[PDB]
RNA sequence: ACUCGUGAGAGACUGCCGGGGUCAACUCGGAGGAAGGUGGGGAUGACGUCAAGUCAUCAUGCCCCUUAUGUCCAGGGCUUCACACAUGCUACAAUGGCCGGUACAAAGGGCUGCGAUGCCGUGAGGUGGAGCGAAUCCUUUCAAAGCCGGUCUCAGUUCGGAUCGGGGUCUGCAACUCGACCCCGUGAAGUCGGAGUCGCUAGUAAUCGCAGAUCAGCAACGCUGCGGUGAAUACGUUCCCG
């Protein structure tokens, strides 16, 4: 319908770096099988936690696991016992040793995944969405420094039959534009009814910095 | 020219002027004709008599040709559809042997098309 | 880019052997397609060949029969109401050096000699005197075009 | 053109079978050799997936594998 | 890509015919590269994502 | 000699690599050939891009390898100790022939 | 001496020059043996027919890639440019008659979801 | 030194001259220039449409099975065939076929992989392992159409290869149902195709080989790419289609 390329997949030689950076020659599919895993184990306690970044640097075997989240407090509890139980599973689940960084992000709600989490997991909590929205935005709009925003919300909102999609935003979203530094978040919110797909883009602006 | 059973036409040249035969193509003619010495080059009318004799009974002697390649296929054929094979049952339907399309194509086994 | 305008044709070298735009281009209109190398081994020697059964220059034998063939009007297909209207318009010179040298090649192949050097060498000679099938083409062309002459007043 | 294959378990059961002199029905999964001239004479009971067919072999089976003395699918088309 | 598929196709198969590739994310059969391991599903959301290291959006 | 082959995915990162392999040996003191670019090699693998059938409307995600080479001539140790101790971006693979 | 890049599609030609009377030495061989097809030997020796210098000059020609047409336009262009660097007042009426001037038209990419660049699946509607 | 390989940079902006322009945008010509006016091609799909597609990539709300609608294996089927459609490939020959000699590519691929000289075969291939994780070694120094020469004389043929018989090789536990390839024979329809209809505006159409992914093997004539040789025509919006 909206035939839109994921713009973080459509500037990631430009201006969006990826995610794992590593060089693989014959352990290529090792390395990716290891990726998702780490990923899957970095999905559930993270996602309770905040998590917006899963960044794999990847050096002569070791491994360094890098996230960025929006509460360095829930990621790390008891200093080793939040943090070194997942760092545990990961050198277990993995035949590999982890060296995991934990970091914050300055903003929480100017990062667009960030952004769909709180909007998607409002959404699953029976609020209004057309309030919710409206206040994903209002905060981001701002706040720090940023640009665009759009979010659209399609699926059983409100619990009603039909999957109405909705489109709000305010000032710049250029996606045809290529030095735009956008930021693209999609999660997907869990209600009894169903899951509402929840979408934001955020144009932080211009600025190439090449 | 006259030969093992296939009347020669008029103007071919040796190399095709063998192939008429059921047993002979182009290969065995090129192999014929460098076995026993005669031109490949040679037309039919001027071809010698005693070049029959000494082709005739190579090719009769080392090699097989019209009744046996015939009457020697077609009980292969019959043996194969006699003993109940499922290349038999292929034979048997007329359908293709080989197991390939029979869905669409292979019309020049069905042959000449009724329509329903 | 036809609706917007004329566009703009590429310029045609002229023939190496015979120097004339008008050989090169019998060449461009021989190219059965790929092999224009194998055009003009066709043209060239049919060329010849009409140079043996003239004992001239072939490119005069190759622009009378090019003239003898070539049309002043051409018949449309314009209907106007219901009926269909066979209407004659004038032939700029491109469009009837283009139905010259192609009636010229297309019934030189329907033509019955063994190679294509001996059609095209007897369709240049038959069509310098005037007794090719092409020239009989042309005299059906002007049969539709004499034959249709008050349709043509539309000014069209 | 080397080693052909041969049906171990086939192969274990047929010598079993010609040496006592010995000729029973056999049902058998089998649809891939007929391999040494060793099976003339035995009933094999071919099986299409479906049920088991008696076939006899002969000396002119040896060459066929063994599965196609028994066809497996079924057309009449009206 | 049921889990007795998914699981089946890790084993070691009784014959060196019978193991298949599988992509390893979702475990669809069909379509699946040997490079990366991922089918064309999985070979193009993570590869919009820029989860594999490297692979990019085509235009020469 | 020591031959130093080095394979990348960031043409930056491969030539701030070889400025950092160039400003090592050459800071040593030593004889080095500086950067020569081997070329590259693509992968080029077409998607359809549908779970489901549309055979048309692909696309297609290439795979760009850069390859730089820096030859080294007359080793000493305390050059060779600085090949081992420091490698920055980690995105590249050395190869030591 | 002068020395010329000549590019045509994927050919590449690099033919230098020297005064001599008249010789043609392309990869070891002669250039009417090299070129068969006596059109593309007026596609090459045309930049010489027109500051005619014809005999009085001679290139001495080595090559890469293309076929046979993209090499013997390739060395026309690289006979043009050399003859830019003899003398640069031959320079205006080589590209006045069209010349020193390489086409840009290479074969185009093939397109997904056709049979070739630019040619549809011929489909019917019902 | 020339290429070439890959890094940085210059270069096309109606910038410079002539005319129309309301002295506005913009358009017609000229110069310089490798290129002239979005130079060529990509990647890039706005708000929405069609309850279009997909609960079989995945995820999933609800409903159903839980002694089976789970799961394990052998054999079979997904390849059946009186038909009808659809996209392709090889053709119907002399601009051609067959034999001999000879010249030019681009891109790619390679570890329990790519595998050379040599030897055994007619040939698939066998024996053997040089050498390479590869601008190096191997895919032969790479092609085929091309050019030079000979033969064939318009014919159901030296056209055409379907089909069928015999004989093999390789892959695999296993080529029967159902693999490809080679050798010998066999040698059908087919003489340019009714109504209708499709593609394409320049390195395009047309034709010629080459590589790749998937893959032990292959139904590859497919798909994605690479290059070789290379045309005709566009008067112009009346008509058909959007």
């Amino acid at each position: 319908m909206g035939q839109k390329i994921n713009p973080h997949g459509f500037r990631l030689g430009i201006t969006t770096e990826w995610k794992s950076r590593w060089y693989a020659d014959k352990q290529y599919k090792d390395y990716v099988k290891e990726d998702v895993a780490i990923r899957k184990l970095l999905a559930t306690g993270l996602e309770r936690a905040g998590i917006a970044d899963v960044e794999i640097e990847r050096t002569r075997d070791r491994v360094r696991v890098d996230i960025h989240t929006a509460r360095p407090g829930i990621v790390i509890g008891r200093r080793g016992t939040e943090a070194d139980r997942i760092r545990a599973d990961l050198e277990k689940l993995t035949g590999k040793q982890v060296q995991l960084n934990i970091l914050e992000v300055k903003n929480p709600e100017s990062q667009a995944q960030l952004v769909a989490q709180g909007v998607a997991e409002q959404l699953s909590n029976r609020v209004a969405f057309r309030r919710a929205m409206r206040k994903a935005i209002q905060s981001a709009m701002r706040q720090p420094n940023v640009k665009g925003i759009r979010v659209q919300c399609s699926g059983r909102l409100g619990g009603a039959e039909m999957s109405r999609s909705e489109f709000y935003r305010e000032g710049r979203v250029p996606l045809h534009t290529l030095r735009a530094d956008i930021d693209y978040g999609l999660y997907e919110a869990k209600t009894t009814f169903g899951r509402i797909g929840v979408k934001v883009w955020i144009y932080k602006g211009d600025i190439v910095g090449g | 020219a006259r030969l093992v059973g296939v009347d020669l036409p008029r103007d071919k040249r040796m190399e095709i002027a063998l192939t008429y035969i059921y047993g002979i193509g182009r290969t065995r003619s090129n192999e014929i004709l460098a076995a026993t010495g005669i031109d490949k080059n040679m037309r039919t009318k001027d071809l010698t008599d005693d070049q029959v004799t000494v082709l005739r009974d190579y090719i009769e002697g080392n090699l097989k040709v019209e009744g046996d390649l015939r009457r020697e296929v077609q009980a292969d054929i019959r043996r194969k559809i006699e003993i109940g094979c499922y290349q038999g049952l292929r034979h048997r339907r007329g359908l293709p042997v080989r197991g390939q399309r029979t869905k669409t194509n292979a019309r020049t086994r069905k042959g000449p098309k009724r329509t329903i | 880019m036809p609706r917007k305008g004329p566009a703009p044709k590429r310029p045609l070298v002229n023939d190496p052997v015979y120097g004339s735009q008008l050989v090169t281009q019998l060449v461009n209109k021989v190219l059965l397609e790929g092999k224009k190398s194998l055009a003009e081994r066709i043209v060239y020697g049919a060329l010849e060949q009409a140079r043996e059964k003239t004992g001239t220059d072939p490119v005069v034998t190759l622009k009378r029969a090019l003239d003898n063939v070539k049309p002043a009007l051409e018949v449309r297909s314009r209907r106007v109401g219901g009926a269909t209207y066979q209407v004659p318009v004038e032939v700029r010179p491109d469009r009837s050096t283009t139905l010259a040298l192609r009636w010229l090649v297309n019934f030189s192949r329907q033509r019955r000699e063994k190679t294509m050097v001996e059609r095209l060498a007897n369709e240049i000679l038959d069509a310098s005197n005037g007794l090719g099938a092409s020239v009989k083409r042309r005299e059906d062309t002007h049969k539709m075009a004499e034959a249709n002459r008050a349709f043509a007043h539309y000014r069209w | 053109k080397k080693g052909p294959f041969v049906d171990d378990h086939l192969l274990k059961k047929v010598d079993v079978q010609n040496e006592k002199n010995t000729k029973q029905v056999i049902k058998t999964w089998s649809r891939r050799s007929t391999i040494i001239p060793d099976f003339i004479g035995h009933t094999f009971a071919v099986h299409d997936g479906r049920k088991h067919v008696p076939v006899f072999v002969t000396e002119a089976m040896v060459g066929h594998k063994l599965g196609e003395f028994a066809p497996t699918r079924t057309f009449k088309g009206h | 890509a049921k889990k007795a598929l998914v699981h089946k196709a890790n084993k070691k198969p009784k014959f060196a015919v019978r193991a298949y590739t599988r992509c390893n994310k979702c475990g669809r059969p069909h379509s699946v590269y040997r490079k990366f391991g991922l089918c064309r599903i999985c070979l193009r959301e993570m590869a919009h994502a820029g989860e594999l290291p490297g692979v990019q959006k085509s235009s020469w | 000699k020591i031959r130093i082959r080095l394979k990348a995915y960031d043409h930056e990162a491969i030539d701030a690599s070889a400025r950092k392999i160039v400003e090592t040996v050459t800071r040593t003191g030593a004889s080095v050939v500086g950067p020569v670019p081997l070329p590259t090699e693509k992968n080029v693998y077409c998607v359809i891009r549908s779970p489901h059938k549309y055979k048309d409307s692909r696309e297609h995600f290439e795979m760009r390898t850069h390859k730089r080479l820096i030859d080294i001539l007359d080793p000493t140790p305390k050059t060779v100790d600085a090949l081992m101790r420091i490698d920055l971006p980690a995105s590249v693979d050395v190869n030591i022939q | 001496p002068i020395q010329t890049v000549g590019r045509r599609k994927e050919a590449v030609v690099r033919v230098r020059l020297v005064p001599g009377t008249g010789q043609f030495n392309l990869d070891g061989r002669t250039l009417e043996n090299y070129f068969p097809n006596k059109v593309h030997q007026q596609l090459i020796k045309a930049p010489l027919v027109t500051v005619d210098r014809v005999d009085q000059f001679d290139i001495y020609a080595h090559l890469d890639g293309g076929g046979p047409s993209g090499q013997a336009g390739a060395l026309r262009l690289a006979i043009a440019r050399a003859l830019i660097l003899v003398q640069p007042e031959d320079r205006p009426a080589l590209k006045k008659a069209g010349f020193l001037t390489r086409d840009p038209r290479a074969i185009e990419r093939k397109k997904y979801g056709l049979k070739k660049a630019r040619k549809a699946p011929q489909y019917s509607k019902r």
